[PDB]
RNA sequence: GUGAAGAUUUUCACUGACCCGGUGAGGCGGGGGGGCGAGCCGGGCUCUCGCUUCUGGCGCCAAGCGCCCGGCCGGCCGGGCGCGACCCGCUCCGGG
RNA sequence: UCAGUCGGUCCUGAGAGAUGGGCGAGCGCCGUUCCGAAGGGACGGGCGAUGGCCUCCGUUGCCCUCAGCCGAUCGAAAGGG
């Protein structure tokens, strides 16, 4: 017999995800000394609609504590956040909307 | 000494050049593309003669492996005539037809009638 | 002769002395790649009775096969 | 007399306050796989329960006795190729117009002259990549009564001969002026190794946890012991 | 694979084989040193902290100290090292 | 059938495809950053050699020091250019 559509969906021929217009994966910043002991503050530069995703993304820029550069990352946007807002990430970050803490 | 970067990369080592105990080929290959085999024969068509009598240029049939610089140098060495510019095309027969525009001092008519084509 | 003791020891694989060596070697070789060259043979006496001689021109390759 | 413009601006290496300085990171380097392998192999040796037959090589001769042995061994070094050629030339011209005792190198040669107790001292390198080459030798010397000692470094053991590495060097005969020193070294070596063989074969090795595991266990037992005994009485 | 308890087996433990995640494997475990509160006689022990939150700015490639060394005529020019930026360790950190 | 100026040639899109690695009896296959010592570069400084009015500079050879990148490479004659 002919293999069913459910079986054909696993080969990834024409059913692969459309990931061109997507701006990137929304991942929290990697755990480092700053988050494990204190906190690191960033600025919400912009908020972007991610195609194929029901939740908006927020591009937050932090300052790298180990070299002179400004890291940019995309977080899942929590309603109540806005551009130009300071978002604190780490153990010592206080409890409010936008901040991410253990 | 201490390591600052947390990553490790291969240290740069000393590498020498080739010093063979014998040349791979006994003699360098002779230049088969010389100034005589680069150009084969000038065209004697009515269109070519009309071009040499008006634009002060010449027409040659050459191989496909000749650059415009090579054609200019070959014509200069073979005929002692300055070249203004060269325009090359490949005929549908396969041979490359080269138009050699001479410098304003020289006259194409005199060059043509002294090299044979007339 | 040392080789006589070596082969007698190698015939006692189930003992703790050889078992520790076998597991340490097996782990170390698993960490390496599937195909690589060992500068010297691991078993000299076994190599010699298979035909290996410690002279230039003979090399040993330690290869891994999926069981 | 001091220029007033020379002020001091101290960096505050706080969390999120300043760029971290380029300090020493020798611990967090992503080392190559071969460096990682040759280090964790030593870790595994310290971790696993090493059998006494293998761990016996870890127990080694002390520094002063080792350098005294090297001084004695330096007297009976074998001839190099150039001076051997010179000796052959000297004999050839002497004939045209007795060998002294030397060291015994090579594991096969050593074990053959030990199993018939034709040697007075045996020195074994502790750093053979396969331990199976020389694992049986300490027991063989113990049964045959030939004194044997373990020396750190096959390279420095192999420098007695004029080659790269040598597993074992055997003293089979010494001159008259060195007889007393040889006997004095032999008795100390015999007391260290031959006379304590029962403890050597009873002495396992390894089975040591890492510093973090030791620390966590120590602080756990310290907390429970101090909360138990002090309050009880 | 290594232990401790219960009766070969069960439970609780450890990692070291093996597995997963992060990274540009970037500050891990202890010890020391510097403050903040508790309770005793200027002192001792346990515990805690280790520097950034009114704002869409900036922040790297060391200031400062101490100790050596070179060339030139006490002065001039140009270098090196350590603290600044604590020490020792056996797994890069974590989760199984 | 004549081009620095018209296109290809350059870049990369969806994709394709080696090295590391793994698999496979095997031709080979998977995989594209993943179980990698993945830099052939450089402001500047020092040592040494050459040439030119050996002034000053250039080519170097060696050492110190600095350095991220995302993966070799291919992929459009209607995309960028
Ligand atoms: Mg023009
Ligand atoms: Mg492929
Ligand atoms: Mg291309
Ligand atoms: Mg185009």
């Amino acid at each position: 017999g002919r293999v069913i559509r459910g079986q054909r969906k696993g080969a990834g021929s024409v059913f692969r995800a459309h990931v061109k217009h997507r701006k990137g994966a929304a991942r929290l910043r990697a755990v480092d000394f700053a988050e494990r002991h204190g906190y690191i503050k960033g600025i919400v530069k912009d908020i972007i609609h991610d195609p194929g995703r029901g939740a908006p993304l927020a591009k937050v820029v932090f300052r790298d504590p180990y070299r002179f550069k400004k890291r940019t990352e995309l977080f899942i946007a929590a309603e109540g956040i806005h551009t130009g807002q300071f978002v604190y990430c780490g153990k010592k970050a206080q409890l409010n909307i936008g901040n991410v803490l253990p | 000494k201490i390591r600052t970067s947390p990553t490790f990369r291969r240290p740069k080592t000393l590498r020498l050049r080739r010093q063979p105990k014998y040349p791979r080929k006994s003699a360098p290959r002779r230049n088969k593309l010389d100034h005589y085999a680069i150009i084969k024969f000038p065209l004697t068509t009515e269109s070519a003669m009309k071009k040499i009598e008006d634009n002060n240029t010449l027409v040659f049939i050459v191989d496909v492996k000749a650059n415009k610089h090579q054609i200019k140098q070959a014509v200069k060495k073979l005929y002692d005539i300055d070249v203004a510019k060269v325009n090359t095309l490949i005929r549908p027969d396969g041979e490359k037809k080269a138009y050699v525009r001479l410098a304003p001092d020289y006259d194409a008519l005199d060059v043509a009638n002294k090299i044979g084509i007339i | 002769g040392a080789y006589k003791y070596i082969q007698e020891l190698w015939r006692k694989k189930q003992s703790d002395v050889m078992r520790f060596l076998l597991r340490v070697r097996c782990w170390q070789y698993r960490q390496l790649s599937a195909l690589h060259r060992a500068p010297r043979p691991t078993r000299p006496d076994k190599a010699r009775r298979l035909g290996y001689k410690a002279k230039q021109g003979y090399v040993i390759y330690r290869i891994r096969v999926r069981r | 007399v001091v220029n007033p413009l020379f002020e001091k601006r101290p960096k505050n290496f706080g969390i999120g306050q300043d760029i971290q300085p380029k300090r020493d990171l020798t611990r967090f380097v992503k080392w190559p796989r071969y460096i990682r392998l040759q280090r964790q192999r030593a870790i595994l040796y310290k971790r696993l329960k090493v059998p006494p037959a293998i761990n016996q090589f870890t127990q080694v001769l002390d520094r002063q006795t080792a350098t005294q042995l090297l001084k004695l061994a330096h007297k009976y070094r074998p001839e190099t190729k150039q001076e051997k050629k010179q000796r052959l030339l000297a004999r050839a011209e002497k004939k045209a117009a007795k060998r002294p005792p030397v060291l015994r190198a090579g594991v096969n040669t050593v074990t053959t002259l030990v199993e018939n107790k034709k040697a007075q001292l045996v020195v074994i390198a502790h750093d053979v990549d396969p331990i199976e080459l020389v694992v049986f030798l300490p027991a063989l010397c113990r049964k045959m009564g030939v004194p044997y000692c373990i020396l750190k470094g096959k390279a420095r053991l192999g420098r007695l001969v004029h080659r790269k590495t040598c597993t074992t060097v055997a003293f089979t005969q010494v001159n008259s002026e060195d007889k007393g020193a040889l006997a004095k070294l032999v008795e100390a070596i015999r007391t260290n190794y031959n006379d304590r063989y029962d403890e050597i074969r009873r002495h396992w090795g390894g089975n040591v946890l890492g510093p973090k595991s030791v620390a966590r266990i120590a602080k756990l037992e310290k907390a429970k012991a101090k909360e138990l005994a002090t309050k009880l009485g």
